[PDB]
């Protein structure tokens, strides 16, 4: 529900330069986590918890 | 009535109302209305009153009932149930009896009915009770103006509504397009010596 | 929240306003819809209670319109009135009303100059700051329920652990030499060198020569 | 913001008040300051509006005082003049001002005691809490501010991401093993082994033996 | 008047002042001054007036002439162009001409001009009217340390500046040393029914 | 903080009660407590003042009473009073105390309906509440007093220095490239290839042959 | 009577008096209680008077004394020293002597002491004398219960504690065991006008 | 004083999501950060810093 | 503006520990920064894309 409601009033929140740079932030913040997880181990780690011994 | 403000927001009005109260308990309390500058209007109970202010003077102080006492002054009602109504708007307006100047007043055998008088006229001897009772007045009814002029002969008048000196006016013609105002009503009911009284 | 029936508006049905907006009537008394709110109340109770018996000789009626009505904003408007400047006659109330959340700001008196009501652009100021209030309101009302529940040392600490942690992390990459090596000579591990050079062993003289540092190798 | 004309003062000249202080005022009924500002308020518009019309035949100015200054503050000073202790008389105001940024506080009375001022020592501890408070308010308005315009949804979300940034980065060092080694053996890869370390392709039996975990290769 | 007080905030003082709304406006309020522990002073419309209180009386209670009514005190005066200072003065003291002891004055024609006495004597049958007066004069005036002494002779003495008895305390030479305070305006316009009048 | 002496109580020695639970008296005028506390507090005053001379011709307690006691609440009791519902009697206040902190809530009245104090059981969501309010004030108070000596300025400069820091350990993770290498060719250093890979020492010809991009080497 | 409400917060409560104020200031601080539905005591000074409400008086208009003058109202008490108390409980419930029936007493030798009554029975001609002494009485005693019913007759005692019609409930037994409020004493002594007088 | 009163209204702290939320990641990170240091030296070269060249 | 009324205030402001410590933290979170992107080459990369092909 918050998120929703946070979503509802981006437009509003979206007219100051400290939101749109918190906003910039946290997309990039988690894009490179994503990259990072990526690139660790954790999506190949899953992918061979979910087919473990099942294919090759 | 109601426009956009902002992107969610909007700008919106509510309107109340307080004349059903004035009217659920119409006793102990009146309901004041004013239809124009010259004419205001007050409601008791069942019994309802007109109040004019004007310079024509119908009733004269040298063949006629004046009024002195706070209790006989039921002299200017045909149908005398009760005249508390009118005692109460007189002392209320700020109108004193012990040492203050008295009023008009006609028979009631006579088909004019009420005439209740006062003299508010900015002149000699007159500058004293006028100006507490015009400031009575503007406390009381919220949009009051002076109609009369400084130097010259003003008076104010009370009558019934129904009598001929009310005219055909009253009945279920003014008074029922008349707006009763709550202000009036709660500046009337405060006791507090800090108002225009 | 505080609901208003049919019979106390105009050309209008039951509305009810949120708590929180009339919360602010509870110790406001430069406002004319908060008396109005509060005379209705008074009714509301009277008639439920107080009317019932037949003892109505007492008039608790008036004894209340000069108590819970301040005379003092009745004497304001009225002498607003007289100086022919706009003035409240508490009949319209406008507020700002955010249609989303349904939360809104507290009802504000429709001025009225010259016997009319003034039209929504002589007072453009006023809604517009009212809805810069009610945004700010709305933004600050979750800031105070956070404050109400989070405690600001539970803040600190998740902070400042995480500052631990990014050192911690930035430690990690640069690394952190573990023991010295001598000068022109191999790792003096598993002996230990002072800043002289030298250890309690005696297999490494305390001759005073310089040192440097290495990491992990 | 506010300002006091020249007639308003006493050996000085126009001065201005800032409104931030000025607004604390509006429901301050415990202060002289803001009921001298009323009355000369009050003078202001009647001096425009009520004074050019000849219509002067009422006294407004009565009312005025009754209703635009607090009372019971009159009374209070009254009976703290006749107990003897510092009272105020509605002449001298002091107040806390930052010379940098124009902010100021509200002005508070400066009490006289047997007919003369104190001597800016008897409270020396209004003035020293006051200079505190001054600063307090200074901080606090910013964040008042900031938490007016910031939604504290999109910093809970700043903070969150940061959080899961800084824990992919420490996984990112730390490494996470993606695919099992057999004891004993070389790395299965490309296929891939089960927790029991069998194949369905029956290249490894299904023999239930220990197995460790390693990560890229 | 500005010391520093910390870092870069500074202690910072203003004077404010009514003089121009107590004499732009004289009518309808007159501003009040304390010059002495025992004389103060009064100055309604364009006309300045002397209060004094003492134990010296020059007032007699033989052969002169009283006030009983809030109409003829104007007789008592000189120069009797306006006494309605005096009359709002008196009536704002808290004195009621009902059930009050009355005041005495000198002829008008004297040559030692009009001189209005109070007994707030603090004896037997003047406890009651002196009291409430002091009280009334605490009010209305911010600082009042009174001579009175119990059992003995104490009386409040108001009179007219310009006649000979006022000495030169008034008029251009004198007076305008004594400041006029709005707080004394402030307890004076206020019908609160909380005070000490 | 403030006390209460043995006379003032009711089988109970000398009370104390905090300055902040007592701060809210100073613009509270709805509280029978703060007027109890008021009255008490001129008591005091008046004893030692207004009892070393027998001068005391002048009403000052009741002046008092008319003054610093809020006739709107004592009139609104009253009605309550006659309204048969539960009203105040200014003998009893409850309030909510942290026992370990020591610090409480506004103490408020234990009303009295048919003259008997209502049980702790019909206004059970006034504590509860009130309790709750406690704890909420307490985590704000620690709030309000952080930022009324931090600067928000300073707490931003912190944040984004996190921000660039943890920014630049990505990039050290990551690494950024350096210096452009052409197609199946070693890295021309120490000589550098333009947006067309050519040299302007005329080694590389400007044959704008794609290039890409590789990190330290 | 503290009990847990939540794992740390505890509900307390504290209990006040004000009996000190009433007991030092007697002659600032009248103090009021009530036994029940039908007796009051008032305590001002160092004597205690009884207030009672009953259907019956035993008195009669023809030989009883009647009080007029504010100050010949010192007869109704045997021991004459000082009727200040019954002074400010008139003055304070409402009743002003000027234009209100007056009371109705007995003789000071007489074996019953002060019986001063006023009536105000729910029947014709008293239906403002007697609303207008409930309404005091209201305002001045916190639960006061009307026990006067509709078309019929009631009254108001008055007396003296130890007379012989006071009987054994004065003294140092009820008088004791009635317990003095100071919400009796604040409503006696503020001036607002907004109140039920 | 700050951290033991604190630790005496953990109970009642502890009865929001987001205070759990909060505690675990302190907890978290703390752990993490020890076992930084003991995988980047800092331990070992305090060790070798408070025993250099007393023994080996 | 605020950055610079910010400094105007530091003497003040460098009256209590938290304050100290977050201008100290804040320090040493920016230098660390520079010296990792000192490190990871970002400001190579610049001087790169400065000098493409103009020098050597
Ligand atoms: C209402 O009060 C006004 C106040 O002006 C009265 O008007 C005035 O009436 C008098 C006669 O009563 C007119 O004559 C004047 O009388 C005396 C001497 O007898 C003196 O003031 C003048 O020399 C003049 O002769 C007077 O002109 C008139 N004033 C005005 C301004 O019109 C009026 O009579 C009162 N009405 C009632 C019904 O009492
Ligand atoms: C406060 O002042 C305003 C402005 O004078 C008053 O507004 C007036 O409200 C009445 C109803 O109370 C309006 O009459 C209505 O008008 C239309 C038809 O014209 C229709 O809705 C109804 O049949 C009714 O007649 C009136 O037009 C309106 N006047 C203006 C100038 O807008 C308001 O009543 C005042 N409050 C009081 C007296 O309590
Ligand atoms: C409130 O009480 C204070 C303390 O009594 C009064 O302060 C007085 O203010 C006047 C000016 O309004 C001072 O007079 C001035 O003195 C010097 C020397 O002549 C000069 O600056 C001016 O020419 C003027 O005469 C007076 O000294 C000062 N008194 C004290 C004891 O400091 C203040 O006036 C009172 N406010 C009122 C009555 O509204
Ligand atoms: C102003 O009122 C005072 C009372 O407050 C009047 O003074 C009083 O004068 C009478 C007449 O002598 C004194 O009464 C009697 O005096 C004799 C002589 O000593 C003695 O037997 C008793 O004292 C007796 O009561 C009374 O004491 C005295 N009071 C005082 C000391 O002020 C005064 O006459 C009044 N003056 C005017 C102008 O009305
Ligand atoms: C406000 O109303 C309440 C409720 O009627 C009053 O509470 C009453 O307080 C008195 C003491 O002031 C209690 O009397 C005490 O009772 C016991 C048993 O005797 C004992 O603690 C003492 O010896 C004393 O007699 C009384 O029981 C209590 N009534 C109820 C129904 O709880 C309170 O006094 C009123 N406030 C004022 C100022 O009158
Ligand atoms: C106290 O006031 C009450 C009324 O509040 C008085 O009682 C009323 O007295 C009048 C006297 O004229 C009675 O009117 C007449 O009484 C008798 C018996 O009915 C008869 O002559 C007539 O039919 C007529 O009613 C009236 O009835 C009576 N009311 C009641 C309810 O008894 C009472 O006299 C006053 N007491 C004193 C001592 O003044
Ligand atoms: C503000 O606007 C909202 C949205 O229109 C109002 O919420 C409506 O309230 C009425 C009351 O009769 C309901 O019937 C509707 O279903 C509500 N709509 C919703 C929830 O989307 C709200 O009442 C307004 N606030 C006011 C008038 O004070
Ligand atoms: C607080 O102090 C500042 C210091 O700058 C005052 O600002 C100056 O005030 C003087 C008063 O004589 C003016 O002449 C200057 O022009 C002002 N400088 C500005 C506005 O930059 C400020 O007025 C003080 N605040 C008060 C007295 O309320
Ligand atoms: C809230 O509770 C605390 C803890 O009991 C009270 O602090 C004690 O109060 C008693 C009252 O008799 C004193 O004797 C003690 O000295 C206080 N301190 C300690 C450490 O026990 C506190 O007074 C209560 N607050 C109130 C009643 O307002
Ligand atoms: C007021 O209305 C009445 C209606 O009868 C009319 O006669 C009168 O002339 C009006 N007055 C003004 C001043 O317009
Ligand atoms: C009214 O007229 C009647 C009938 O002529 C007469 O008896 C009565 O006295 C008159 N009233 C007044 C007050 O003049
Ligand atoms: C105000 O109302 C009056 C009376 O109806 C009218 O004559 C006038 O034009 C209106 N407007 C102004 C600006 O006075
Ligand atoms: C009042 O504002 C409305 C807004 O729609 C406009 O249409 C109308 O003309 C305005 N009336 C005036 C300016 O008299
Ligand atoms: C107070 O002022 C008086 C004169 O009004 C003076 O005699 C006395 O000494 C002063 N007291 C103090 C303590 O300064
Ligand atoms: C008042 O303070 C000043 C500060 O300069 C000092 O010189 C003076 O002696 C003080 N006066 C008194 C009466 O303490
Ligand atoms: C009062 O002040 C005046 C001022 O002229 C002076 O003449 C007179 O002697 C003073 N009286 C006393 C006793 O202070
Ligand atoms: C003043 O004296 C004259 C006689 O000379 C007398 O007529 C007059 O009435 C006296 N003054 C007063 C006010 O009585
Ligand atoms: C009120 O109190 C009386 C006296 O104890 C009792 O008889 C009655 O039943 C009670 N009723 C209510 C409604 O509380
Ligand atoms: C409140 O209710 C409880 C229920 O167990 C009862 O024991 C207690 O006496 C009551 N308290 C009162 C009536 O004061
Ligand atoms: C009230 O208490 C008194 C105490 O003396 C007792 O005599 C009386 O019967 C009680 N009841 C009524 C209804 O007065
Ligand atoms: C009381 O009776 C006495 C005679 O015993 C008588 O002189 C006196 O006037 C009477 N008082 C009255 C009726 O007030
Ligand atoms: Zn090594
Ligand atoms: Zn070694
Ligand atoms: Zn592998
Ligand atoms: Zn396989
Ligand atoms: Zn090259």
């Amino acid at each position: 529900g918050q998120l929703i409601s946070f979503f509802q009033e981006i437009p509003v929140f979206l007219q100051e330069a400290l939101n749109i740079a918190l906003v910039a932030v946290s997309l990039i913040a988690v894009i490179a986590g994503i990259i990072n997880l990526y690139k660790s181990g954790l999506f190949q780690f899953i992918f061979f918890l979910l087919l473990a011994g099942r294919s090759c | 009535g109601t426009f956009k403000i902002g992107l969610h927001t909007e700008f919106q009005s509510v309107t109340l109302t307080m004349q059903r109260l004035l009217a659920n308990h119409s006793n102990e309390l009146p309901s004041l209305c004013m239809l124009n500058n010259s004419f205001y209007y007050m409601r008791g109970g069942v019994n309802t009153f007109l109040i004019r202010v004007s310079d024509i003077s119908v009733l004269m102080k040298e063949y006629d009932v004046s009024i002195y006492e706070p209790e006989d002054l039921g002299n200017c009602l045909n149908k005398s149930d009760s005249s508390w109504a009118i005692h109460w708007f007189s002392n209320a307006l700020g109108h004193d009896w012990l040492m203050d100047p008295p009023m008009l007043c006609r028979n009631k055998t006579k088909k004019e009915g009420s005439n209740i008088q006062f003299n508010i006229s900015k002149a000699d001897d007159a500058r004293v009770y006028g100006k507490k009772i015009r400031n009575g007045m503007r406390h009381l009814f919220r949009g009051f103006h002076d109609p009369c002029e400084e130097g010259k002969v003003c008076y104010l008048t009370i009558n019934q509504c129904g009598d001929p000196s009310s005219f055909d006016y009253c009945g279920v013609n003014h008074l029922s397009k008349c707006q009763f105002d709550h202000v009036n009503t709660l500046h009337f009911l405060v006791r507090s010596k800090t108002h225009l009284n | 929240g505080y609901c208003l029936e049919e019979w106390m508006l105009i050309a209008a049905k039951m509305k009810c306003f949120g708590n929180t907006a009339v919360a602010k009537c509870n110790q406001n008394h430069d406002s004319e819809f908060c008396d109005m709110l509060r005379l209705f109340d008074y009714n509301k109770n009277a008639i439920k209670t107080l009317n019932d018996e037949a003892k109505k000789e007492i008039n608790l009626l008036s004894q209340a319109v000069n108590a819970l009505i301040s005379d003092n904003l009745l004497m304001k408007n009225k002498i607003k009135e007289l100086m022919s400047i706009p003035y409240c006659n508490y009949t319209k109330f406008w507020y700002v009303n955010h249609t989303l959340t349904g939360q809104h700001t507290l009802p504000r008196c429709w001025l009225i100059r010259n016997g009319s009501y003034l039209n929504t652009s002589e007072f453009r100021n006023d809604w517009i700051l009212e809805s810069d209030h009610l945004i700010s309101e709305m933004l600050s009302k979750e800031y105070a329920e956070r404050q109400g529940k989070t405690p600001i040392t539970l803040v600190d600490i998740c902070f400042w652990s995480t500052i631990f942690f990014t050192a911690s992390l930035f430690l990690h990459l640069v690394g952190i030499p573990t023991h010295r090596h001598l000068k022109g000579e191999a790792c003096p591990l598993p002996h230990k060198l002072d800043s002289f050079g030298g250890c309690r062993c005696g297999k490494y003289p305390r001759l005073k020569k310089p040192t440097i540092w290495h990491k992990r190798h």
